[PDB]
């Protein structure tokens, strides 16, 4: 071969795109757990004070 | 009142009231209701308010306690003797009241119930409890004073 | 085709007008069988009744 | 009288009425009503409210029981009885009514019809009954206690 692999050489835009959806899925999914969590928080301290 | 002495070994640990169809425990206060009617049901727990629900059977969902979010301040009937509202709190003449006197339900003069107390803390010749109120709203909330304990 | 195109075309119109018509009297029912509710003017023009 | 007897193999299934301009009678009971001037007049059905509705004949006319929406809890009066309106519900004590008291009449102290019941539970020391009321905005809706039956 006249050149080297890097590792990343072979993801293309498909499998990219597939694994940013993937991320970004249970990125989303995790942050929307947490701040649901905080929203009920604040309004559970709003109901009482 | 319809509340009913929890106990275990046989001795009572604390009562349990039924109000709107639904036995409201307190959650911390343990062991075995003394109906078994109401032994069987699989009380629902929720630790926010300290206390474990359960929707009372058919046969008794019309011979259980009422409630209220409307509450004047003022004097207030309890099981132990009468409970004075002032400045959104509940409280007793001093030293009535402990280990047991868990969960009884707190009744206006009308018969309601408008709160069902889970401890209290002294101050001077009375003691603060804290208990679960329907607050102007009627959204359940439980109001405690200042480093009240578990009875 | 067109007498699947007839056909698909007026069984459609038919079932859906049928449910047309079925909701336009489930929407009057409660006013009609409650002779005084003060008439609504964006029910009462969508659906028809001759208004208070 | 003002309420009439629906007759099925002789024994009275349930009483249908004659409510603000519109006989009803509700769709369950299977019946020729036992009032020639009524008994074929063709009925509208709706099971969105478990009834059937007709306008009475023009002579008719004039003996027709008022209704209104407008109904504070507190006692309202029943051929069996009582029935008490707390809670956004309409309560009679136990054992009273059943198969045969379908659509009669629940009226005020004026006199007026607030509701016409189609079936009940009993729980406990009363009875709670599905009925047909006259919402806020004098809008008809079927309200009905869970597990209750068509009287």
């Amino acid at each position: 071969a006249q050149h080297t692999e890097s590792f990343t050489s072979a993801i293309s835009a498909t499998a990219w795109s597939w694994i940013k959806v993937l991320v970004g899925g249970t990125s989303a999914f995790i942050v929307l757990g947490l701040i649901a969590t905080a929203v009920v928080a604040l309004v559970l301290f709003f109901h009482r004070h | 009142d319809k509340t009913f002495p929890i106990m275990l070994n046989g001795q009572v640990n604390g009562y349990a009231c039924v109000v709107g169809g639904r036995v409201f425990k307190p959650l911390h206060v343990e062991g075995r209701i003394d109906n078994e009617q109401l032994a069987a049901i699989k009380l629902k727990k929720a630790s926010i308010y300290d206390l474990e629900y359960g929707d009372v059977p058919q046969c008794m969902k019309s011979d259980t306690l009422q409630y209220t979010s409307d509450k004047p301040p003022g004097f207030y009937n309890w099981h132990h003797g009468a409970v004075q509202y002032e400045n959104n709190r509940f409280t007793v003449p001093r030293g009535v009241g402990g280990k047991g006197d868990s969960g009884r339900p707190i009744l206006d003069n009308k018969g309601r119930v408008v709160a069902i107390v889970l401890g209290g803390v002294n101050e001077g010749s009375r003691t603060a409890l804290s208990v679960v109120t329907w607050n102007q709203k009627g959204v359940t909330v439980k109001d405690t004073p200042e480093g009240s304990e578990p009875w | 085709g067109l007498c699947t195109c007839v056909a698909i075309i007026m069984v459609s119109c038919v079932t859906s007008v049928w449910l047309l018509c079925r909701t336009r009297n489930l929407c009057i029912t409660p006013y009609k069988l409650a002779p005084n509710a003060q008439v609504p003017i964006l029910l009462a023009l969508l659906c028809c009744i001759k208004p208070t």
